[PDB]
């Protein structure tokens, strides 16, 4: 079983920027490494065959090099629609073993997120559940903060977030924060508000919504 | 042209057994060893199987006495028997024909597997409709929760894929019932509000059909 060190996990660099993406094998495995891109809700597609070669069709962009140990994986120029996840897999010795897989985030200026709070539907009230949605529309970074205040009160452990991928044409995030809590704790209090921190907001942003 | 199908997927229980296929067009069976690779939900990549032209078979540890490869090359399927199946075995499976030193890689679009003893339950679609606080001439946001359904996944479209632009579907997120949550939100000019028709459909696994309309609240 060899073990493939894939690294780094994460990166981020603007258009046309230089990417390298390296893997070391645990064992000699001489140029039996192939390369693999997987963009999100797609299947993995084999790049780079054989530590060096390119498959069938791939830009001239991407590269492969190295021998033995250590390999690497590197992008001329970053195009947007080079958004994947990039996994490096030895293919002679058996098993077949992959690397952890390396995110690469395309760079852009920052956005800052267009908030909007959302009450929880009638129809809902009846199935006994609340449920308080904020929406954060395109932005970038991924990094952001939501926070929920009902009754100016900071709630947690009652909220999950949903982040959707980078987009093809934009480049940039979608958050959703949802509050869900019971019918009783809804009507016992009045003021619904989520608080967003972001980079390229001068200063926390806070929507809000009272009963009626 | 050239492509690899897989099916047979689906959501069974703990124990339970499974007939993957693979069929190939384009690429014949019995000339390739096909691969049988396996995704877990938000995961990597784990080598599962693989068939040699030869029929010789190796499995990975973690399915060995458990998983069967096989291919029928009259035809030209590949085949995974998947039985005594765990909790850890639900993942995104594919089949690759990854050629050895040359060029023609061909992976499947995946076939999802489930393993659970949780049984199939349709959503609850609710609206989120757009602020009466929304001014006209700006972007207005509206939406449908899509709460309390498993197994994944669900499929949201808006207008029946008339609307597309400014639609974001977020990833389920699984809430800590056991059941998947989620919400698909659009933006739209606050002019056209109640002069344009927004409807949002959502299917699912079980029978669940909900073409359901956003209006403003009153």
């Amino acid at each position: 079983d060899i073990l493939m060190t894939q690294s780094p996990s994460s990166l981020s660099a603007s258009v046309g920027d230089r990417v390298t993406i390296t893997c070391q094998a645990s064992q000699d495995i001489n140029k039996y490494l192939n390369w693999y891109q997987q963009k999100p809700g797609k299947a993995p597609k084999l790049l780079i065959y054989d530590a060096s070669n390119l498959e069938t069709g791939v830009p001239s962009r991407f590269s492969g090099s190295g021998s033995g140990t250590d390999f690497s994986f590197t992008i001329s120029s970053l195009q947007p629609e080079d958004v994947a996840t990039y996994y490096c897999q030895q293919s002679d010795n058996l098993p077949p073993t992959f690397g952890q897989g390396t995110n690469v985030e395309i760079k852009r200026t920052v956005a800052a997120p267009s908030v909007f709070i959302f009450p929880p539907s009638d129809e809902q009230l009846k199935s006994g559940t609340a449920s308080v949605v904020c929406l954060l529309n395109n932005f970038y970074p991924r990094e952001a903060k939501v926070q929920w205040k009902v009754d100016n009160a900071l709630q947690s452990g009652n909220s999950q977030e949903s982040v959707t991928e980078q987009d093809s044409k934009d480049s940039t995030y979608s958050l959703s924060s949802t509050l869900t809590l019971s019918k009783a704790d809804y009507e016992k209090h009045k003021v619904y508000a989520c608080e967003v921190t972001h980079q390229g907001l001068s200063l926390p942003v806070t929507k809000s919504f009272n009963r009626g | 042209e050239v492509q690899l199908v897989e099916s047979g997927g689906g959501l069974v229980q703990p124990g339970g057994s499974l007939r993957l296929s693979c069929a190939a067009s384009g690429i014949i069976v019995s000339r390739n060893y096909m691969t049988w690779v396996r995704q877990a939900p938000g995961k990597g990549l784990e080598w599962v199987s693989v068939i040699y032209s030869g029929g010789t078979t190796y499995y990975a540890d973690s399915v060995k006495g458990r998983f069967t490869t096989s291919r029928d090359d009259s035809k030209n399927t590949l085949y995974l028997q998947m039985n005594s199946l765990r909790g850890d075995d639900t993942a995104v499976y594919y089949c690759a024909r990854d050629p050895p030193h040359r060029r023609g890689s061909y992976w499947g679009q995946g076939t999802l597997v489930t393993v659970s003893s949780a049984s199939t339950k349709g959503p609850s679609v609710f609206p989120l409709a757009p602020s009466s606080k929304s001014t006209s001439g700006g972007t207005a946001a509206l939406g449908c929760l899509v709460k309390d359904y498993f197994p994944e996944p669900v499929t949201v479209s808006w207008n029946s894929g008339a609307l597309t632009s400014g639609v974001h579907t977020f990833p389920a997120v699984l809430q800590s019932s056991g059941l998947y949550s989620l919400s698909s939100v659009v933006t739209v000019p606050s002019s056209s509000l109640g002069t344009q028709t927004y409807i949002c459909n959502v299917n699912h696994k079980p029978s669940n059909t909900k073409v359901d309309k956003k209006v403003e609240p009153k």
